[PDB]
């Protein structure tokens, strides 16, 4: 009951959908010479139409993918093109302005390595 | 910016690059008038490595054509492919006939072109932000490559001495000296130049050449083409991680830093693995990730000449191993384990040895992301065996009489013939020094 009611506010914290079932609402229990079979085929049924909706839509198999990829350093020849011009920035005594140029030094490389996705990459915010 | 301009010169060294520009261009997803395919960024990710960054999905290649013969640099201007070069960033269109044939040819067409031969590569690195080095694909053999070769090795390490310096000497045929008499001295004569102006080669024998190339291709006899395939693979071979992602050495500049011990022991084997036409029969059940990387560091791939008497006399002590396309990259680990249990790598008799190894993914393109490759590039001290075997041909060579008044015929009127055999007599003994 916790669980099933926990996947019931994900979709009421998006907006592609409010609910799970459109088949399991056809059908009502109301039952208790088995309350067990039916809370738990509206369980996995729950669960079901929610593990089609990440691997879809919200591309979860891409966002594991990339997640991965940056911090690991497995774009690695990006990672060492972008890290010899940090270096030139390490010349500097630590300043406030250092990220907003940092930024600005991220978009160099990235078209000079040429990576697969240049805009799904500038989505690395580099902090101090 | 990676950027290198590759310096290919000589005869057959021009040849070896013609093969090099071809290897390219199927394996970076791309067809030579523009982006027509779009697995050309998702695959290959870095389409400047060895060109221009996008103008209009135009590249123009970072090589620079000079040699005495027309006929070499007309072998790549008539060709399928001719608007992906562009000749005048590359070379001024219509370069004469020299003299020719001679080692002293070449080497003062240096000094009187020294105007224009270094004007040429300041017309391409016109497009590089930050020039990372000068990779030099000249030839030993011929007069021609080598003659404009050991001067570019002198004048880039004076004018540009924080650039990477790093060759492709691809040397003449030890078996003539029937053919080839004038291989000792034009040989030792660019290694004087490599041992004190540089801090890493390649080098690469042309008899060890064909002893892999009939036990793998099976081919009648090797000749002047069929040869210049074999060295177009393992150039394209060992500049991968700058063009496909590895977390080890992912620069070049790394990929040569783990190699070199000392200046003066820094010529390297070579060998490299899946050139057999029944590999096609064992890529479709999966030969096992544990046994196709214990079958390089075993001698039955090599590019440079050993002995079977000489391999437990002496000790690798850096191995680079770059693996290519996926192999089940979490076994290669365990496939190196299995390396020391056999003792297929030696280590040194005060230290230990170490094995580099690096792994990329790579592009669609099904004779490299369907069939594993290995690409060793050894750096073992067995390397002395080739100098005692020119050492030999070199002192025997002058008792003939034979090219210390026919080789005079140009800019030497002086004796430096006992500062060759000088120079690698200290070059065998710093070797075998390191070692105990």
């Amino acid at each position: 009951i916790l669980s099933t009611g926990k996947y019931l506010n994900v979709v009421r914290e998006c907006g592609h959908d409010v609910t799970c079932p459109d088949a399991k609402e056809i059908t009502y229990t109301l039952k208790e010479q088995a309350y067990v079979e039916r809370i738990e085929k509206a369980y996995n049924y729950a669960s079901k139409v929610l593990l089609d909706f990440l691997m879809e839509e919200e591309e979860l198999v891409a966002h594991l993918r990339s997640i991965k990829h940056y911090f690991l350093m497995d774009q690695g020849d990006f990672f060492v093109h972008f890290m010899d011009l940090t270096e030139e920035e390490l010349k500097k005594p630590v300043d406030d302005i250092i990220p907003t140029r940092l930024e600005a030094l991220l978009e160099l490389a990235l078209r000079m390595s040429t990576a697969n996705t240049d805009p799904f990459k500038d989505d690395l915010k580099i902090e101090l | 910016p990676r950027e290198i301009i590759t310096l290919q010169l000589g005869q057959c060294g021009n040849q070896i690059g013609f093969e090099f520009w071809k290897q390219l261009c199927a394996e970076h997803g791309i067809s030579p008038e523009g982006i027509v395919e779009e697995f050309a960024t998702e695959g290959t990710d870095r389409k400047d490595v060895f060109f221009y960054q996008a103008d209009d999905e135009h590249y123009i290649p970072r090589a620079v054509l000079l040699d005495l013969e027309p006929r070499v640099i007309h072998s790549i201007l008539n060709s399928p492919y001719a608007n992906l070069y562009n000749p005048e960033n590359i070379y001024l269109s219509e370069h004469g006939g020299g003299a020719g044939n001679n080692w002293a040819s070449g080497f003062s067409q240096g000094e009187k072109i020294h105007e224009d031969i270094f004007d040429i590569i300041d017309r391409e690195a016109d497009g590089s932000d930050s020039l990372e080095g000068f990779v030099l694909c000249h030839s030993i053999a011929g007069g021609t490559g080598s003659g404009l070769g050991s001067y570019l090795l002198e004048r880039l390490n004076d004018r540009y001495p924080k650039k990477l310096v790093q060759t492709y000497s691809v040397f003449p045929n030890q078996d003539e000296m029937s053919h080839v008499v004038v291989q000792p001295y034009n040989s030792l004569l660019t290694l004087k130049r490599l041992t004190q102006n540089a801090d890493c080669v390649v080098v690469l024998d042309n008899t060890a050449l064909n002893r892999i190339a009939t036990d793998r291709l099976h081919i009648q006899n090797p000749s002047f083409s069929q040869i210049n395939q074999l060295v177009s693979t393992i150039m394209s071979a060992s500049t991968t991680t700058l063009r496909y992602p590895g977390y080890m050495n992912n620069d070049l500049i790394g990929l040569i830093a783990s190699l070199i011990p000392t200046p003066r022991l820094h010529f390297l084997m070579t060998g490299y693995t899946p050139l057999t036409t029944d590999q096609s029969v064992a890529s479709v059940r999966k030969t096992t990730v544990l046994d196709v990387m214990r079958r390089l560091l075993q001698p039955k791939n090599v590019m440079v000449s050993t002995g079977r008497d000489r391999q437990t006399n002496h000790c690798y002590i850096a191995i680079l191993n770059i693996i290519q396309g996926e192999v089940d990259p979490t076994q290669v680990h365990k496939s190196l384990q299995r390396i020391r249990e056999r003792k297929l790598a030696n280590f040194i008799p005060w230290g230990p040895a170490s094995i580099q190894v690096a792994l990329s993914r790579k592009s669609p393109y099904l004779p490299s992301a369907h069939r594993v490759s290995g690409l060793m590039m050894a750096n073992h001290t067995n390397i002395s065996s080739l100098f005692e075997r020119t050492c030999r041909q070199y002192d025997k060579l002058r008792k003939r009489e034979a090219f210390l008044e026919q080789f005079r015929k140009e800019d030497i009127f002086k004796d430096n013939f006992d500062e060759l055999d000088n120079s690698r007599e200290i070059v065998q003994q710093l070797i075998d020094e390191y070692h105990a």
